[PDB]
RNA sequence: UACCUGGUUGAUCCUGCCAGUAGCAUAUGCUUGUCUCAAAGAUUAAGCCAUGCAUGUCUAAGUACGCACGGCCGGUACAGUGAAACUGCGAAUGGCUCAUUAAAUCAGUUAUGGUUCCUUUGGUCGCUCGACUUGGAUAACUGUGGUAAUUCUAGAGCUAAUACAUGCCGACGGGCGCUGACCCCCUUCGCGGGGGGGAUGCGUGCAUUUAUCAGUGGUGACUCUAGAUAACCUCGGGCCGAUCGCACGCCCGGCGGCGACGACCCAUUCGAACGUCUGCCCUAUCAACUUUCGAUGGUAGUCGCCGUGCCUACCAUGGUGACCACGGGUGACGGGGAAUCAGGGUUCGAUUCCGGAGAGGGAGCCUGAGAAACGGCUACCACAUCCAAGGAAGGCAGCAGGCGC
RNA sequence: AGCGUAUAUUAAAGUUGCUGCAGUUAAAAAGCUCGUAGUUGGAUCUUGGGAGCGGCCGUCCCCUGCUCGGCGCCGGCCCGAAGCGUUUACUUUGAAAAAAUUAGAGUGUUCAAAGCAGGCCGCCUGGAUACCGCAGCUAGGAAUAAUGGAAUAGGACCGCGG
């Protein structure tokens, strides 16, 4: 059908190729999975061999890595903002391979708290009052609170991150082939691939 | 300077968010006693196709051409001469065959006239399967 | 071709097999095994052809079916079975054990053993691997992957397995001087001694063997099997042990047994 | 065996062709006693086909309550042979023809460190920390039917599984990694300090997808193989045996060997696939060709078993050519080879071996490890069979054979 | 026990000519020079030495350096290994090259075409070998023919500041 070949089209010199055999199956092609956001639907596609391989049609969740302390959490994916190749693959916001989405950044800041013992985003007056976060961020005996002493240190995080953390939001990369593994599994952006990202989505809005 | 086109150009190997508190570069000698250049460790060009900092391993053939055009993006054609051997008559025929080969932004100065040697490497582009490896500057050429 | 092919024409089939013209279209394709296609001796051949024991495919048939060929230590009952180099033959209610090793010609000698040299085999190894616990592993010439080897053995030595147990008892290391049989090109079934082995990174190396009687020639080194420490094979030899002397020298040792028979 | 003879003239010496001369292989004419080998609807029509055959298959070892045959004491299920049917496998090989096809096919040479692989052979299969055997359908069978018709099949009642589903228990007590109550110890009179034990909780195996850290074995070279940490796990769902046959055993209702079958992953065998370098007949009354609907490159995707303009989007102005590109022709499938030969050569190669392509012409797909299959299905174009006129069924370039040529 | 005919094709055909044809008059030299591809291009750079043995003669061997062991000898001399050494054609060697056919060794298919069999009073034996252009791989040789090095000295080597 969908033909994947080199025979149909124009040899090096601009000399046509007589095709010398009919269309055979191992020169296939199907159509694009087109990955939308919503309620996870996923088909199985019978490939060469008999092995499988899993169309994702929509999807919510995602499993994404914030890279720079190893902190990878499943999140929910919300919507995409800017793609690389074609800007109609934002319109009908389609889910390929390294596109720009934003992801929830509460299991981020959960563990960020929960690790530092230390509170992100969370804006200035902030009413703590269910306190089990303050249990989070106090309360502890004399050895565990040096050790969290000693770790508060060096969680310096970047005004970029802390600011998306802050709107509740953050851009993540697609590292996985969605329309073929059937997972949106990605990477947060950070300094100067998020800086670079950063001008563009603005540059292009206007 | 780098990064002209639309995605975020990286070795994608090298991870650059290392919390603390000069960017690292991935790079590889390619066998057969080939000097992985300078440029190669000391430049910040970013090149899938590079045989140094790049995912091409060369493996095959190793030929030899003269630089012909230079006029195509990270790409030139070379020129290899044959004699091909007639039989009836006892005599050969000077014949030609011209490869467009992928030129790295490692080898920063290559002239139209220069030797090369080219690595075969996987299908690169619709005609390219050769990479550059190292350049033999023609005849003189030091004024 | 829509799949795998399953016939082989009789004019297709590998030469050292000797099959004759006039008998029929087809030769005994190979069943999948250890060995080649191309390189093995199906059972069938070894079993009709050479020993002479059966006189058609039918025959064999109703021999391999009462159990009572052994190939290497198990009962094989597949008459197109690929048993190939180094391979050890059995049968029990004979009384006769032989191991396939090249004749000094491209072929496969009858070689017969003793009962006590048919308990082993030389395996050439192919490749050494880490399994998924950092568990080493071997590969051979005869597809068998031995796990948890001796941690010295490399990519082009040979082994003396058991063919109860299936562990490595010896090994002999691939170095210069030592006894290699040619399994493979223009040299198949010259033994003599490694003089050299010449390094070309990304083409095949070639190794240089020296024969018995002064006489150097170069294979691949793909197509070596060492077979021996020193001077001593660590198998019994057929007669002529592997020198392959001129077709003058043949000729004069031929009509030498003839004249003399008178 | 490196060969020449007749014919322009009144006669001569030349150029030069015509005609002889010997193979070869298609047809043909006349003649034809023995014996051994042996080509044979290729050229024209890859034109059209009546008829019949050419692909099926069971072991001790998946499922037998067909009396269809059957051994005796049967009352503790099945003795034993075995049609049918379900299941499993094969039908992608073999055979036929040469219409296509001119860097295509194909031949030698190398690459997969850029992939998939039924079967075989060998590894793996208490590595995972949380039932002395489960479930509801269906066939053969029994019976009731349809239309003129075919390997069409609707309806009812009965029953199986290695079909189709659903699922424990084990080994199993812990181990490792975070978490961390709390605890005791030695020093500073004292804070602080140094190391020790450790409750509760969460996680765990291989494969799969992603991110980060370290540098057991290997290569000419890995972004290889192993290892470590943080998560994932497709409901159209990876594995972690609800299986069958012979031998029957070893102590107080205890207690295990040969095999068959099955399976995620690994290697191996059989391959396949897409690439590397060099190589093809005639043609200039074919000198310029290719491209904004892919032509040559760059980046990021999509798709595919994978590498790639294969295809999307946005960029760049490139690629080939007198060393013959682009176009056209072939009574062109390529090669191993064949005829003829002093030495060079010329011509042939549909034809039994290898490789390719096709099944009336194109196109599209199901199933499967493998098919764009045609002794598979679905359309349209050409032809064409049977019609109770509503419908049903086609594919000889398989083996025979018929018309046409 | 075959011979005649028709047609495609090979030798004859040195009448397609690379080996190997002709071009004043038999068929044939552009009217004439210019000119890029193509084809072809003068001479010149290692001669000459050490020693062996047969009858002044004939052939055999000896001609660039910079890290790990024993023939050992006393950090050294020697031999070896893993590396290095203007490119290219040429030539010789080695590897790798499916069978069948062809050439070709053995063998009384009764001979022969073939066939891969057979032979000796259980035994003894074959099933060889060559050939396979061109391109690719590998190791010797260095005549012949291309190609490179210092000339704005940004030359080689040797050392000192760095």
């Amino acid at each position: 059908g969908i033909s994947r070949d080199n025979w149909h089209k124009r040899r090096k010199t601009g000399g046509k190729r007589k095709p010398y055999h009919k269309k055979r199956k191992y020169e296939l092609g199907r159509p694009a999975a087109n990955t939308k956001i919503g309620p996870r639907r996923i088909h199985t596609v019978r490939v060469r061999g008999g092995n499988k391989k899993y169309r994702a049609l929509r999807l919510d969740v995602g499993n994404f890595s914030w890279g720079s302390e190893c902190c990878t959490r499943k999140t929910r994916i919300i919507d995409v903002v800017y793609n690389a190749s074609n800007n109609e693959l934002v319109r009908t916001k389609t889910l390929v391979k390294n596109c720009i989405v934003l992801i929830d950044s509460t299991p981020y800041r959960q563990w960020y708290e929960s690790h530092y013992a230390l509170p992100l985003g969370r804006k200035k007056g902030a009413k703590l009052t269910p306190e089990e976060e303050e249990i989070l961020n106090k309360k502890r005996s004399k050895k565990i609170q040096k050790k969290y002493d000693e770790r508060k240190k060096n969680a310096k995080i970047s005004s970029l991150l802390e600011e998306q953390f802050q709107q509740g939001k953050l851009l993540a990369c697609i590292a996985s082939r969605p329309g073929q593994c059937g997972r949106a599994d990605g990477y947060v952006l950070e300094g100067k691939e998020l800086e670079f990202y950063l001008r563009k989505i603005k540059a292009r809005k206007g | 300077d780098i990064q002209t086109e639309r995605a975020y150009q990286k070795q994608p190997t090298i991870f650059q968010n290392k919390k603390r508190v000069k960017l690292p570069r991935y790079y590889k000698n390619i066998g057969l006693g080939f000097k992985t250049p300078k440029e190669a460790i000391e430049g910040t060009y970013i090149d899938k196709k590079c045989p140094f900092t790049g995912n091409v391993s060369i493996r095959g053939r190793i030929l030899s051409g003269v630089v012909t055009k230079m006029k195509m993006q990270r790409t030139i054609v070379i020129r290899r001469d044959y004699l091909h051997y007639i039989r009836k008559y006892n005599r050969f025929e000077k014949r030609h065959k011209n490869m467009s080969v992928h030129l790295s932004p490692c080898f920063r100065d290559v002239q139209i006239g220069d030797i090369v040697t080219v690595g075969e490497c996987r299908p690169l582009s619709k005609t390219v399967r050769f990479n550059v490896l190292k350049v033999t500057k023609a005849a003189g050429t030091k004024k | 071709a829509r799949g795998p092919k399953k016939h082989l024409k009789r004019v297709a089939a590998p030469k050292h097999w000797m099959l004759d013209k006039l008998t029929g279209v087809f030769a005994p394709r190979p069943s999948t095994g250890p060995h080649k296609l191309r390189e093995c001796l199906p059972l069938i051949i070894f079993l009709r052809n050479k020993l002479k024991y059966a006189l058609t495919g039918d025959e064999v048939k109703k021999i391999c079916m009462q159990r009572f060929i052994k190939i290497d230590g198990k009962v094989r009952a597949d008459i197109t079975y690929p048993a190939g180099f180094m391979d050890v033959i059995s049968i029990d209610k004979t009384g006769e054990n032989f191991r396939l090793i090249y004749d000094t010609k491209g072929r496969f000698a009858v070689h017969r053993i003793t009962p006590e040299e048919a308990k082993y085999k030389l395996c050439k190894v192919r490749k050494i691997f880490v399994g998924t616990k950092g568990i080493p592993h071997l590969v051979t010439h005869d597809a068998r992957t031995i796990r948890y080897p001796d941690p010295l053995i490399k990519v082009n030595d040979t082994i003396q397995i058991d063919l109860e147990t299936g562990k490595i008892t010896d090994f002999i290391k691939f170095d210069t001087g030592n006894l290699c049989m040619v399994t493979g090109g223009a040299n198949l079934g010259r033994i003599g001694v490694i003089t050299n082995r010449e390094r070309h990174p990304g083409s095949f190396d070639v190794v240089h063997v020296k024969d018995a009687n002064g006489n150097s020639f170069a294979t691949r080194l793909s197509n070596i099997f060492v077979i021996g420490k020193g001077n001593k094979p660590w198998i019994s030899l057929p007669r002529g042990k592997g020198i392959r002397l001129t077709i003058a020298e043949e000729r004069d040792k031929r009509l030498a047994a003839k004249q003399s028979s008178g």
